[PDB]
């Protein structure tokens, strides 16, 4: 009389725990390969006072390839994967599958764009821990990659019609979540570090810098953004700057193709039937989430 | 494209410490970073350390444990250097020097280790000794290129503190033929030097030759006439 | 995040400063 | 830590000729060498650096080359402001350790010229303070080595003398150096004769000066 039923799960991508593993590993991994020069970060002692630590290390710079990583599960724990459609990231998922190891993934630290990830399968599709709480980030995810090309020349090329397009769609999407007779309009970042400010990543072991204002200045031919690579920064992987070795060759190239990004919405308890959006990112574990948000890893029972 | 210029020179008692200043003018301060390079008496050129003015992070050479220390104050563009618990042989010549470093404020930095503008230096001298004025005492002429022809005479600049020391023969009317020896450092921790001339035999009696001595540390000034007998 | 120094030079440009990652940003 | 050799010392060329000056790191130090340019009282100049780059304002004449361990800074016609003492200056490791040569001086060559000796006996006026210091002279001589060995009654001293160089002529690039006796004026009145003995390539035989305490 027993009855045969696929095993349902609930998944949080916004509470995952391979996101922080994650988080750690890409930390240890550059703490081994790509070391600064001189490093002051933050030194407090409980009273509330601190005191700047200085960190003079060897950084020697080798030219940076990317080396796709996935994660596997340990004996007596599994991995769970969620296949429905437009999944939300949250909640039951009904057609779930097991694997041993998640999908390939090549990991990049950047804000505002998201690079080399994973596309939609269907449309386009944006997911939020709350839309109603703006001071949540929404992780859109593209369908459809769109090519940025940098050059040392001081820029990265983008299509127009394509990046234009994009913002279209996005655009639509954000209506589904918000309503359809409200309008969309998208500002650039209302400020912070230059980290934050600009389109900034790291590319062959360089950071690039790029101005993103033409990219999200939108009312609902080449797109070329004028870049800068520095070497003196804010740290990503915590308080405190750094500064890196200069580039080895010159006129550092980098190809990448925009699968997602990471945007806020400007709090109003304006009723104006409008929502802004700005570009956001900083915490590399949205970052991390984006790939990781259909995972779940489960004891073996 | 800066200009680089030191403070005075400086006479220390041994266990006390000093702060030698450089004023960096013609550019941005900030995109800059400045080495200090010492010189003792007669030796070469000794790296002590270098600062990266933007970030205000300093690093100096392995056998200064804490004895030195490099800071900038962006307010004047002007960097320091000071030493502790001085020695005696901490006497040399201490030199401040810089190179640019690209747009720092931008976020560019070449990070470069060679110098490209120097200060004129600042000679620093740690003794126990108090400045003293020297003695002069004449070197009269008897053998010399026997008969006539040459004869040689000086003075004689002994026991005075600190360096320098100018000596002049006619109050610079006469050069050619004068060599003033390098001074050198006594066991009593005082200089002596000497300034000879060779001037014609049949010179001497009808002409007179005066060294001059000024050692301006004791504002003192001092002619010694050289004669014959 | 310094979120105290990152409060204050947003708040000077009429804004709120809040650490996003280890970074600052102004809201 | 990374110990940078030059060589040679001193090098002797002649105006107008080539000069090459070598350096060696005790390691690799890649192209981040230097190489600088100092004259007495005066501050040093930048001439290379990148090994092979030449700062602005340097003469085409000087140019640097090299990489590694090994590097040459080479003037194809010394001129009379090319006369002077030259460093070399590694800063390829970090933490920054930068470290410079020891330097190399370079002479102008002429011919030998032996040198014209004095004695000075301490004057009465340095007696009536206790001291005696009797001065040897050697006057525009060349090359720079020279030996001088004072006797004070056929006995020879060491140990109470020092020496004083000039630097190389600007007109004759001869050199004129002082040796000088120091001892108490109670030493000096117990003796009688000092005499001042006189070593030199441009002298055939060892040149003496002497004279007898009063
Ligand atoms: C598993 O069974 C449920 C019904 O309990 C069904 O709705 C779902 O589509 C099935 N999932 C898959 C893909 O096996
Ligand atoms: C996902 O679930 C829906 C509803 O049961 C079903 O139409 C679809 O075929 C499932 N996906 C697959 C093929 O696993
Ligand atoms: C991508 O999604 C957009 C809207 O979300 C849709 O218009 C477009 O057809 C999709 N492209 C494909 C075929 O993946
Ligand atoms: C979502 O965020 C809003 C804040 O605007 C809050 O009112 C609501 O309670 C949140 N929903 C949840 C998950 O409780
Ligand atoms: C982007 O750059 C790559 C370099 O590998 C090149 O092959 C490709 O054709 C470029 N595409 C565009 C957008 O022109
Ligand atoms: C994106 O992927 C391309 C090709 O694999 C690579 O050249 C580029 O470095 C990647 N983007 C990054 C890591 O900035
Ligand atoms: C770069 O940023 C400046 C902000 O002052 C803006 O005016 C400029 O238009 C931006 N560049 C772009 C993307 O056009
Ligand atoms: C998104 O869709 C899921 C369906 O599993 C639903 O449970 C959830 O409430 C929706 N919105 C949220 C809170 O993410």
């Amino acid at each position: 009389e027993v009855k045969l039923e696929n095993v349902t799960e609930n998944f949080n991508m916004w509470k995952n725990n391979m996101v922080e593993q994650m988080h750690e590993d890409i930390i240890s991994l550059w703490d081994q390969s790509l070391k600064p020069c001189v490093k002051l970060t933050p030194l407090c002692v409980g009273a509330g006072s601190c005191n700047t630590s200085v960190i003079t290390q060897a950084c020697p710079k080798v030219s940076f390839e990317p080396i796709p990583i996935h994660y596997c599960a340990p004996a007596g724990f599994a991995i769970l994967k969620c296949n429905d459609k437009k999944f939300n990231g949250t909640g039951p998922c009904t057609n779930v599958s097991t694997v041993q190891c998640t999908h390939g993934i090549r990991p990049v630290v950047s804000t505002q764009l998201l690079l080399n990830g994973s596309l939609a399968e269907e449309e386009i599709v944006i997911r939020s821990e709350n839309f109603t709480n703006n001071a949540k980030t929404i992780i859109v995810q593209l369908n459809e990659s769109v090519v940025i090309n940098c050059t040392g020349a001081g820029h990265c090329n983008l299509s127009k019609t394509q990046w234009e397009n994009t913002l279209e769609q996005i655009a639509i999407k954000l209506k589904e979540q918000f309503g359809n007779n409200k309008t969309i309009i998208f500002n650039p970042s209302s400020g912070g570090d230059p980290e934050i400010v600009t389109h900034s990543f790291n590319c062959g072991g360089e950071f690039f810098y790029c101005n993103s204002t033409q990219l999200f200045t939108w009312n609902d031919r080449n797109i070329t953004l004028p870049c800068r690579i520095k070497q003196i920064i804010n740290m990503w992987q915590e308080v405190g700057k750094a500064m890196y070795a200069p580039p080895i060759r010159g006129q550092i190239r980098c190809s990448s193709n925009i699968t997602g990004l990471l945007l806020t919405r400007d709090g109003g308890k304006d009723t104006n039937g409008t929502e802004i959006f700005r570009p956001g990112g900083g915490d590399m574990r949205d970052n991390w989430r984006s790939e990781l948000y259909k995972y779940k890893v489960v004891k073996i029972e | 494209e800066v200009q680089l210029v030191e403070s005075g020179a400086e006479v220390k008692k041994p266990g006390s410490s000093v702060k030698v200043s450089c004023k960096a003018s013609g550019d941005t301060f900030i995109r800059y970073s400045f080495t200090w390079v010492r010189q003792a008496p007669g030796q070469g050129l000794e790296w002590m350390g270098r600062i990266i003015t933007i970030l205000d992070v300093a690093h100096y050479a392995p056998h200064l444990q804490g004895r030195v220390t490099i800071t900038a104050d962006k307010s004047t563009s002007t960097v320091y250097l000071e030493l502790r618990n001085l020695r005696s042989d901490d006497t040399a010549v201490y030199f401040c020097a810089g190179v640019y470093e690209g747009e720092a404020d931008e976020g560019e930095y070449d990070n470069n280790g060679f110098l490209k503008h120097w200060g004129q230096g600042t000679l620093v001298t740690v003794s126990s000794a108090s400045t003293k004025g020297p003695s002069v005492f004449p070197l009269a002429p008897s053998s010399k290129s026997t008969s006539g022809g040459t004869a040689a005479l000086g003075c004689l600049v002994k026991d005075y503190f600190p360096e320098p020391v100018t000596v002049s023969w006619n109050s610079g009317a006469l050069t050619s033929g004068v060599h003033t020896f390098p001074a050198v450092l006594q066991s009593s921790g005082l200089y002596s030097l000497s300034s000879v001339v060779t001037v014609p035999s049949s010179s001497l009696g009808t002409q007179t030759y005066i060294c001059n001595v000024n050692h301006k540390p004791s504002n003192t000034k001092v002619d010694k006439k050289v004669e014959p007998k | 995040x310094n979120l105290h120094f990152c409060q204050l030079r947003c708040k000077s440009l009429g804004l709120l400063g809040k650490c996003a990652g280890s970074f600052c940003a102004c809201x | 830590d990374i110990v940078m050799t030059q060589s040679p010392a001193t090098l002797s060329v002649s105006p107008g000729e080539r000069a090459t000056l070598s350096c060696r790191a005790s390691e690799s130090v890649s192209s981040d060498l230097a190489w600088y340019q100092q004259k007495p009282g005066q501050a040093p100049r930048l001439l290379i650096y990148g090994a092979s780059t030449r700062a602005t304002g340097v003469p085409a004449r000087f140019s640097g080359s090299g990489s590694g361990a090994e590097f040459t800074l080479t003037i194809s016609s010394l001129q009379s402001e090319d006369f002077a003492v030259y460093y070399c200056q590694q800063y390829n490791n970090w933490p920054p350790r930068y470290t410079f040569g020891q330097g190399t001086r370079l002479e102008i060559k002429r011919t030998v010229a032996a040198p014209s000796v004095f004695i000075f006996p301490p004057s009465d006026e340095q007696l009536k303070s206790g001291t005696a210091s009797v001065v040897c002279l050697l006057n525009n001589f060349y090359p720079r080595e020279a030996k001088v060995q004072w006797k004070v009654d056929n006995a020879l001293q060491s140990g109470n003398s020092q020496e004083s160089v000039t630097e190389q002529d600007s007109k004759d690039s001869t050199y004129s150096l002082s040796s000088t006796l120091t001892l108490s004026k109670a030493d000096y009145e117990k003796h009688k004769v000092y005499a001042c003995e006189v070593t030199h390539q441009g002298l055939s035989s060892p040149v003496t000066k002497s004279f007898n305490r009063g």
